[PDB]
């Protein structure tokens, strides 16, 4: 008779129906990604629309069960996502045009290309074509031609499409009783219903701002180290107290600095750790790469992989007859069906990638006992963070000497470890200011604090303050930098990259303290230690059924994000960068411009 | 390797909802619509009216743990009737003298 009995009955039947259609919807996308056919493209749209319209029909009966009469926490969380009507709150005209803008911006990004200024006949697409050239290009003009001319036909063309994207998504949050669309992505961290563990949505703005303050002294020493290496090439354009050009960051948007690791090597007289040449002599194939990584999950106490996982894996691309996407992705269908689509070659990166791709599958096995509505990560940052901490322990020299990749006589000292910590810093340390910059810019534009004319005015102004990057050619309001980005144009969460770095280092420090490892943190290895896997398995099976602030306390003992593991793991590198930057100026100024002298 | 086929098998169903718990050794084939709340149903699907029978998805691609298992349950009951069924016997060799 109570509402709780009626709400639980609706959730018991919905978990079965939603799980059956989601499996066929994910299976249709699997057959389309592994094989390109005219039958699979129609099955993906058919099975995709049946599952999409299924949540819309069940949302009508979900709003008829108020959460005020439900005293159960697990019931209100299952009805939290079903209470939202999605795009049904928008008007019929705005709902149909919303999917059009998303499909148009995604098509222009895929079909966009920049023709060679020297060769007007040859026109190369961005991915892979332009993304590959910008990596190894050392030329000043060649990098500027691809970087500047892209946003001319893309950033300027997507501006009227981006203006409509802001207006349509703001009307959805207003009907959902949200302050703005920027608050919608902050609702994933929302926690209510438990005394003392409540987490406000507006708290994330102060959290990412306060944790970034302690990141500055670590980032300023690394930014000055990279600038000192590239100063001798162009001393006129690159000022010691100034900022680095935007096109020289190693790729189009400057997401990762790993492309610059070649010229930034502190010591070139010492060998580097590489497992590529070691796997060639051992003669290993794609079958034993996942097999050796499966034993890594057994040594920590985690269950092994099912027979259907290794049998259904796709280990290569059979030519152009049957084409599959080589971008590594872990696809979770349902009911114990786990598959991964990746093109596996023999490289040092594919070894660490195998631990990352199998980390998502191993992560899904813990909470798989939960209902379909309760199967998910506690937030958007925990998805990729679980797979990264598995690869960090594999990249250590201790784990490489265990299975025989690295020779046991290899000398491990400060000169070898500082070279390894610098490669990870370019991917990690360089990501945090860039992710905090673009995400905070979206929150300010979606809120309305920045007029449409000041989008680019505040973009490059706040860019020299955060990441210390100035544009070689000044741009007007016609260009839009985030419009060309993969995550913004495809409507994917851009905040998950900033919080992931803080979550993965907390887990790295906690697991090494449980297994009683001594010394620096980058020397830690979680293999053969079953004590750390038991403490982590308790949180992995919770998912989002419990508050992420409560599940985080059961591992690291912290109720929020903390920079202490970020500084300690980078402490050996921070001490070396401080001594090398004494001859240079630590920090940068925002008043310097390459075209303003 | 037998029941599961490509595309799914909807022939095998199960009773998801019932007003109470079944008694030992009881079989209920009633298809009557389950009523969760006080809202009248009268065999019509709607609010607080759910069709109890649900389908088992059967394909070879599902994980090993959720694969369907054919279960044969033998009920052993000793009544006051004369015993008939017994275990197998054994015959040995015959010797004389």
């Amino acid at each position: 008779s109570t509402i709780e009995e009626q709400a639980k009955t609706f959730l018991d039947k919905f978990n079965h129906e939603a799980e059956d259609l989601f499996y066929q919807s994910s299976l249709a996308s699997w057959n389309y990604n592994t094989n390109i056919t005219e039958e699979n493209v129609q099955n993906m749209n058919n099975a995709g629309d049946k599952w999409s319209a299924f949540l819309k029909e069940q949302s009508t009966l979900a709003q008829m069960y108020p959460l005020q009469e439900i005293q159960n926490l697990t019931v209100k969380l299952q009805l939290q996502a079903l209470q939202q009507n999605g795009s049904s709150v928008l008007s019929e005209d705005k709902s149909k045009r919303l999917n059009t803008i998303l499909n148009t911006m995604s098509t222009i990004y895929s079909t966009g290309k920049v023709c060679n200024p020297d060769n007007p006949q040859e026109c190369l697409l961005l991915e892979p074509g332009l993304n590959e050239i910008m990596a190894n290009s050392l030329d000043y003009n060649e990098r500027l031609w691809a970087w500047e001319s892209w946003r001319s036909e893309v950033g300027k063309q997507l501006r009227p499409l981006y203006e409509e994207y802001v207006v349509l998504k703001n009307e959805m949050a207003r009907a959902n009783h949200y302050e703005d669309y920027g608050d919608y992505w902050r609702g994933d961290y929302e926690v209510n219903g438990v005394d003392g563990y409540d987490y406000s949505r507006g708290q994330l703005i102060e959290d990412v701002e306060h944790t970034f303050e302690e990141i500055k002294p670590l980032y300023e020493h690394l930014h000055a180290y990279v600038r000192a290496k590239l100063m001798n090439a162009y001393p006129s354009y690159i000022s010691p107290i100034g900022c680095l050009p935007a096109h020289l960051l190693g790729d189009m948007w400057g997401r990762f600095w790993t492309n610059l690791y070649s010229l930034t090597v502190p010591f070139g007289q010492k060998p580097n750790i590489d497992v590529t040449d070691a796997m060639v002599d051992q003669a290993w194939d794609a079958q034993r790469i996942f097999k050796e990584a499966e034993k890594f999950f057994v040594s920590v106490g985690l269950p092994n992989m099912t027979q259907g996982f290794w049998e259904n894996s796709m280990l290569t691309d059979p030519g152009n007859v049957q084409k599959a996407v080589c971008h590594p992705t872990a696809w979770d269908l349902g009911k114990g069906d786990f598959r991964i689509l990746m093109c596996t070659k023999v490289t040092m990166d594919d070894f660490l990638t195998a631990h990352h791709e199998m980390g998502h599958i191993q992560y899904d096995m813990a909470y798989a006992a939960q209902p379909f509505l309760l199967r998910n990560g506690a937030n958007e940052g925990f998805h990729e963070a679980v797979g990264e901490i598995m690869s960090l322990s594999a990249a250590t020299p201790k784990h490489l000497k265990s299975i025989g990749l690295l020779s046991p006589d290899f000398q491990e000292d400060n000169e070898t470890e500082i070279n390894f910590l610098l490669k990870q810093a370019l991917t990690i340390v360089g990501t945090l200011p860039f992710t905090y910059m673009l995400e905070k810019w979206r929150w300010m534009v979606f809120k309305g604090e920045i007029p449409k004319d000041q989008w680019m005015k505040k973009w490059w102004e706040m860019k020299r303050e955060i990441v210390g990057v100035v544009e070689p050619v000044p741009h007007d309001e016609t260009y839009c930098d985030p419009a060309s980005l993969f995550h913004v144009s495809n409507d994917y969460s851009f905040i998950r990259y900033y919080t992931r770095t803080l979550y993965q280092f907390q887990f790295q420090e906690a697991l090494c303290q449980a297994a009683k490892h001594e010394g620096p943190l980058h020397k830690c290895d979680i293999s053969n230690s079953t004590e750390a896997g038991q403490k982590l398995f308790n949180m992995l099976r919770l998912g989002k059924s419990e508050p992420w602030t409560l599940a985080l306390e059961n591992v690291v003992g912290a109720k929020n994000m903390n920079v202490r593991p970020l500084l300690n793991y980078f402490e050996p590198l921070f001490t070396w960068l401080k001594d090398q930057n004494k001859n240079s100026f630590v920090g940068w100024s925002t008043d310097w411009s390459p075209y303003a002298d | 390797n037998l029941d599961s086929k490509v595309g799914g098998n909807y022939n095998y169903l199960y009773r998801l909802f019932r007003k109470s718990n079944l008694k030992p050794f009881e079989r209920d084939i009633s298809t009557e619509i389950y009523q969760a709340g006080s809202t009248p149903c009268n065999g019509v699907k709607g609010f607080n009216c759910y069709f109890p029978l649900q389908s088992y998805g059967f394909q070879p691609t599902y994980g090993v743990g959720y694969q369907p298992y054919r279960v044969v349950v033998l009920s052993f009951e000793l009544l006051h009737a004369p015993a008939t069924v017994c275990g197998p016997k054994k015959s040995t060799n015959l010797v004389k003298n």
